[PDB]
């Protein structure tokens, strides 16, 4: 009676929550790829004369 | 017009028309590419000692004037003389590379050239930057590989270089088996080739020299930021066409197309580069040069570019990625047309220039790869062939969401990131 939509609000938060999951696994990944270039670039210092 | 390349002992290569001197000279096929990180610059100081004031006063009695080239594939040393004097030309070469290749590395003429190439090299890094950029961008782009050696060599390894390194180093590739004697200027094949067959004595035949590990292009760049320096200087590129490749002369086309510019010639702003609309509305650069740079291995395919615009670098390097994305998409008949023409006419003051010291270096570089050179004319019969389909899926191979290459000096703060460069080598599609 106080919770008419239980049963199919249940069954939609399984559906976005396996969305929503996989969408922020796969950006982690795209996110690290995209910076790649960043993180293992390399300095060096050769002091003028 | 001519080709004459036949092997007795050594092989012999010549190419005659009537002009006025005669140049002479050996073509070994090693050069930078052939050395380490640590014997880097063996082969520039070997030029410079053939040059040296004693070894080149003893050629000027005779009437003889000296030449010398260090390139990455290859490495020659010739000799010009006065037509007839084409004999006593190699009298110097031999005299040189016999008797004299154990008196030129005496104590007191090594130690006075080591001092000469050390502040030549040092002259270089100091102030040519479009030369110094472009030397970086085969450093990175052909890192840890024989294409990454620079020609005049680092001045690390050049200032821990003995005469035992020279040795060693003429004594693995100074060889027959990788060597070519080359003849241009007006002097005929059996003219030549009589006075070598003259003279027998083989020296060091059998040997070969030593092998290796292939070269490899990899996406990355080099950033020497300088804000001191009053410009930008840039280069870009991507993996391009070894010689003897298929695509060598669509690659040199498509590099024609969009050219080479100078923004204080009144004629360069007129030409027929659809990029120029762009790029001089704002004076986005100084200059710019496209090239197709074509070694045994590999190749790069890209521009170079000076600017003292330097707030808006990055809209110098996006309108000329976006006209490079055209290749594959939408280039034009007349633009292909265009280019033909003018690579015709800039090969063409290439292989005829007045000079036969120019003519030795394209002639002797040609027959250390591919056995033989192709002919000007022959050429112009593979240039005209070309149609817009062949640079467009060449294009698709070479320049499309392709890895790049960068290297730049001076005020650079505005040369974005490499990603971003790198997402310009395409365009959203549907």
């Amino acid at each position: 009676c106080a919770e008419p939509e239980h049963d199919e609000r249940k069954r939609l938060g399984l559906k976005t929550v396996i969305i929503l999951s996989s969408l922020y696994l796969l950006s982690i990944w795209v996110k690290k790829f995209k910076w790649a270039g960043i993180k293992t670039r390399k300095f060096v210092f050769n002091p003028p004369k | 017009a001519e080709v004459t390349q036949l092997s007795n002992g050594i092989v012999v290569a010549t190419e005659h028309n009537p002009a006025h001197t005669a140049s002479v000279g050996v073509v070994f096929g090693s050069g930078a590419a052939n050395e380490n990180p640590y014997n880097n610059g063996v082969s520039n100081l070997w030029k410079n000692i053939f040059l040296s004031k004693e070894n080149s006063a003893v050629a000027a009695k005779e009437g003889l004037a000296l030449s010398s080239n260090i390139s990455r594939d290859f490495q020659s040393y010739i000799v010009s003389s006065l037509p007839g004097s084409t004999d006593k030309s190699l009298d110097f070469l031999n005299q040189s590379f016999i008797q004299q290749k154990a008196n030129l590395l005496s104590s007191s003429n090594f130690e006075a050239t080591k001092k000469s190439v050390l502040k030549q090299v040092q002259d270089f890094e100091d102030n040519d930057h479009p030369n110094r950029v472009l030397e970086h961008l085969h450093s990175t782009a052909f890192q840890n590989t024989p294409l990454s050696l620079p020609t005049r060599g680092t001045l690390e390894s050049l200032e821990n270089l003995v005469v035992a390194d020279l040795e060693s180093f003429a004594n693995n590739h100074f060889l027959n088996s990788n060597a070519v004697v080359v003849g241009t200027g007006n002097i005929k094949h059996e003219d030549l080739v009589n006075s070598i067959e003259s003279k027998n004595l083989s020296l060091q035949t059998g040997t070969k020299p030593v092998l290796k590990k292939k070269a490899a292009f990899l996406g990355s760049e080099v950033r020497l930021r300088d804000d001191t320096l009053p410009k930008a200087w840039i280069s870009l590129a991507v993996e391009g066409e070894p010689v003897n490749s298929p695509n060598y002369f669509v690659a040199k086309l498509a590099a024609q197309i969009f050219g080479s510019y100078n923004a204080f010639e009144p004629a360069s702003r007129l030409q027929g580069i659809k990029l120029l609309d762009n790029i001089q509305e704002y004076q986005l650069c100084d200059n710019f040069n496209h090239f197709s740079l074509s070694y045994k291995d590999s190749g790069l395919w890209g521009f170079s570019t000076a600017t003292r615009n330097v707030t808006m670098i990055d809209d110098l390097i996006h309108f000329t990625l976006k006209q490079w994305n055209r290749l594959t998409i939408s280039v034009t008949d007349t633009e292909v047309e265009r280019a033909k023409s003018l690579l015709k006419l800039q090969l063409g003051q290439l292989y005829e220039s007045g000079n036969p010291v120019n003519d030795a270096n394209l002639l002797g570089a040609e027959v250390l790869i591919k056995g033989s050179k192709l002919s000007l004319g022959e050429a112009f019969k593979k240039i005209d062939a070309i149609t817009v389909k062949d640079v467009k899926a060449w294009a698709g191979k070479r320049l499309w969401d392709q890895d790049i290459a960068i290297a730049g000096t001076g005020q650079i703060e505005g040369l974005l990131d490499y990603m971003r460069i790198r997402s310009d080598m395409s365009m959203m599609r549907w």
